[PDB]
RNA sequence: AACUGCGAAUGGCUCAUUAAAUCAGUUAUGGUUCCUUUGGUCGCUCGUACUUGGAUAACUGUGGUAAUUCUAGAGCUAAUACA
RNA sequence: GCCGGCGGCGACGACCCAUUCGAACGUCUGCCCUAUCAACUUUCGAUGGUAGUCGCCGUGCCUACCAUGGUGACCACGGGUGACGGGGAAUCAGGGUUCGAUUCCGGAGAGGGAGCCUGAGAAACGGCUACCACAUCCAAGGAAGGCAGCAGGCGCGCAAAUUAC
């Protein structure tokens, strides 16, 4: 068609917000923003559908226009605002911080965080540039251009940034036997240790990641984001240590506990 | 005979609300009108029935029960502001115009048709 | 676009054979043991056990 | 045909209906902004010299400036062009528009003064005219009153009065935009801060990554040594 | 009320066209544009400023045509419009 | 507010880079019937080469000068389609056959063609300009058109709802 779209169909919305069908006809459709319309959240579902606030559209807004939410320390009103993965959503009028972190079943989990934490954010370096009398420059997942980066950063590391500065606090490589988790496909929220990569120039490097419960899978180096050293994550993990246990022992704990 | 229960409670400091899911136990009566239903919870929750919103209350099949929703606000401002104008109304806080959307279309599109301080006069 | 579900089934097979002797019988037998109020009602309950019987075949 | 005549000076003008051609033949066969020498209309007008401004004909479709013909044409008239005013931007229209010389064949003719004659017409020069409204940007009040820099506008701004039945009278006076007040200086001031405040923080960022890779090629440095 | 900014290229309808075309799965832009959002950048240039200029709406007043969301002439006045 | 200057919190702006939403051109593989369609394309670009032009860019996209190529019984080219294409639907042992205008995705067009203004985005039709076909008002001078949006009406036919809030 001309132009660009402004609508998105219910049905058509991403299967992770579990928007129910006979509700509407439309659904929040993520403005434009640092995360991708695919793979984020509109405050609207964060608010209403998960943390219960919120009964219709009109009280979203509500809360919102009144200025008590901070997306990484800065004050959103736009209530289709898209917070992805890492992102931390302060709530200072009842004194609740959230970080958005991917569960086991592979969606946006309600993870609470300490006010102490809700201060840095770890994010994934896309590129590295250096550009007009070489200050380089870096750029992350959540689209955070920074200038005079550590030289030791190198494409597809981690980097820890507080949220209050724009300045990078500490870094991990990417290498074998580092903690990552899985942002893309059938694995996705899957946390694990690296084992090998194997590079397919021309293509799409794959990558095989060890669980924590001896279970070995594979995946695809842009899938892939480095969030502990060694085997010790630098954040709190959601209910689940990342851990897909099968359907046979989800049964069985579902069963243990009634 | 009417029995109140309440049960998914929250203290919605974001919207100062306490909102919560209402459970009326009528066997022999008809459906509790939603006057009762406030000030009986409006005495539960020690408040005026005033500054209470209950609606949506689905009586179930056999007529045992009915669940409905209810809101209390901290204050009749606050309730003033945050809760929906159809709501007020019911309470009688609230005055809808009596104009259709027809009239108002219609004077939109005659408002049209001349420019000026004129549009006014067409009326 | 509205906002509605299409997602309607038919709970009941008709016999292939519209009159045969022998059938007939064992239909109105299970009626008349259960006071059941037409055939419809006896083609519901064999439907819903063959296709039980059919998702035990195709997990043999 | 009919004269639509104004005398700008006053402000004031009045419709006259000629139907003589003795006093029309001066007129004809003359284009849009011409000095015509009006004496042949009547006595009261001795001196008076007229401009042709525009007109209707018979029809009522107006005449354009620029158009050297006699009776209409169909023009693409678009922006800028008289006869025409766009619904939505850059819209253009075809409209049927009236030559730009004078012809008999004229529904009214817009006629303004540009100079006297020995006296007054009755409608026009004989009744006083006010301009009303005056001077809201501040250097207009200055170019108007000959004020020098030290001295105030607030002081000799306009005050309209306006009075009307059933209520006391007021005088009411323009927000004069374009005027330096202690709010404009701290804009200006509050400007020119973060131009400090951005080069001590790239001299700072650079300072500090300069400490940071003279230690980082010095260690890169120590290991080639092996 | 009007000038200015933005939107009106989405939505909705229908299936005439269309046979390696449309379209589907898979890859490429290292061969291109991109309102908007979100970051970065914005005294890095060595050469009346304590705020410069002109107009036009709105409004008032005189009009034309049988006729339309038609518009000409006259008198003022704004800018994040135009310079 | 601090000792005549120096300032905190925003809002509009902004050349350019990154990003988001895209969009546009491509790569490989896949489609119904027809030989009573067997050779087709290249005068007026067909296939390729060099140089430009034009375009947001790659390119016969277009111009100039050269080469004589490119596709085809593994079905080209031509004709037909009561053909929009998929996700799907009905039926059903296994294999299959038939349908898919129709709510999600992509394409297309606003009676038929063509040309363009504005804008980041349109060859837009609830934007304009012309012609072709229909047709409204009229003082006969001129003026104004677009339901395949929702209702509703006429026609067409075996075949389809309320000028509602």
């Amino acid at each position: 068609a001309r132009g660009p779209k402004k609508h998105l169909k219910r049905v058509a919305a991403p299967k992770h917000w579990m928007l129910d069908k006979l509700t509407g006809v439309f659904a929040p459709r993520p403005s434009t923003g640092p995360h991708k319309l695919r793979e984020c959240l509109p405050l609207i579902i964060f608010l209403r559908n998960r943390l219960k606030y919120a009964l219709t559209g009109d009280e979203v807004k509500k809360i919102c226009m009144q200025r008590f939410i901070k997306i990484d320390g800065k004050v959103r009103t736009d209530i289709t605002y898209p917070a992805g993965f890492m992102d931390v959503i302060s709530i200072d009028k009842t004194g609740e911080n959230f970080r958005l972190i991917y569960d086991t079943k592979g969606r946006f989990a309600v993870h609470r965080i300490t006010p102490e934490e809700a201060k840095y954010k770890l994010c994934k370096v896309r590129k590295i540039f250096v550009g007009t009398k070489g200050i380089p420059h870096l750029v992350t997942h959540d689209a955070r251009t920074i200038r005079y980066p550590d030289p030791l950063i190198k494409v597809n590391d981690t980097i820890q940034i507080d949220l209050e500065t724009g300045k990078i606090t500490d870094f991990i490589k990417f290498d074998t036997g580092n903690l990552c988790m899985v942002t893309g496909g059938a694995n996705l929220g899957r946390i694990g240790v690296i084992t090998n990569r194997e590079r397919h120039p021309g293509s799409f490097d794959v990558v095989h990641v060890k669980d924590a419960n001896g279970n070995s899978f594979a995946t695809r180096l842009s899938n892939i984001f480095v969030i502990g050293k060694g085997n010790k994550p630098w954040i709190s993990l959601p209910r689940g240590k990342g851990i897909r246990l099968t359907i046979a022992e989800e049964r069985d704990k579902r069963l243990a506990a009634k | 005979t009417v029995t109140i229960r309440t049960r998914k409670f929250m203290t919605n400091r974001l919207l100062q609300r306490k909102q919560m899911v209402i459970d009326v136990l009528h066997p022999g009566k008809a459906t509790v009108p939603k006057t009762e239903i406030r000030e009986k919870l409006a005495k539960m929750y020690k408040t005026t029935p005033d500054v209470i919103f209950v609606f949506g209350f689905r009586t179930h099949f056999g007529g045992g029960k009915t669940t409905g929703f209810g809101m209390i606000y901290d204050s009749l401002d606050y309730a003033k502001k945050n809760e929906p104008k159809h709501r007020l109304a019911r309470h009688g806080l609230y005055e809808k115009k009596k104009t259709s959307r027809k009239q108002r279309k219609e004077r939109k599109n005659r408002m049209k048709k001349v420019r000026g301080t004129a549009k006014a006069n067409v009326g | 676009p509205v906002a509605r579900s299409w997602v309607c089934r038919k709970t009941y097979v008709t016999p292939r054979r519209p009159f045969e002797k022998s059938r007939l019988d064992q239909e109105l037998k299970l009626i008349g043991e259960y006071g059941l109020r037409n055939k419809r009602e006896v083609w519901r309950v064999k439907f819903t056990l063959a296709k039980i019987r059919k998702a035990a075949r195709e997990l043999l | 045909m009919k004269l639509n005549i104004s005398f700008p000076a006053t402000g004031c003008q009045k419709l006259i209906e000629v139907d003589d051609e003795r006093k029309l033949r001066t007129f004809y066969e003359k284009r849009m902004a011409t000095e015509v020498a009006a004496d042949a209309l009547g006595e009261e007008w001795k001196g008076y010299v007229v401009r042709i401004s525009g007109g209707n004909d018979k029809q009522g479709f107006p005449m354009k400036q620029g158009v050297l013909t006699h009776g209409r044409v169909r023009l693409l008239l678009s922006k800028g062009h008289s006869c025409y005013r766009p619904r939505r931007t850059g819209e253009r229209k075809r409209k049927s528009v009236r030559g730009c010389i004078v012809d008999a064949n004229l529904s009214v003719l817009n006629l303004v003064i540009v100079k006297k004659g020995e006296k007054d017409i009755p409608g026009l020069t004989d009744t006083t005219v006010p301009r009303r409204l005056g001077p809201k940007r501040a250097s207009r009040i200055r170019k108007l009153f000959n004020l020098s820099k030290e001295d105030d506008v607030r002081q000799y701004v306009v005050r309209k009065p306006l009075n009307k039945e059933g209520k006391k009278p007021r005088t009411k006076a323009p927000k004069i935009q374009r005027l330096v007040t202690p709010r404009v200086l701290q804009h200006k001031r509050r400007r020119i801060a973060l131009k400090k405040q951005r080069t001590k923080k790239n001299k700072e960022e650079a300072a500090e990554y300069a400490k940071l890779l003279a230690k980082r090629m010095k260690e890169a440095k120590e290991k080639r040594q092996e």
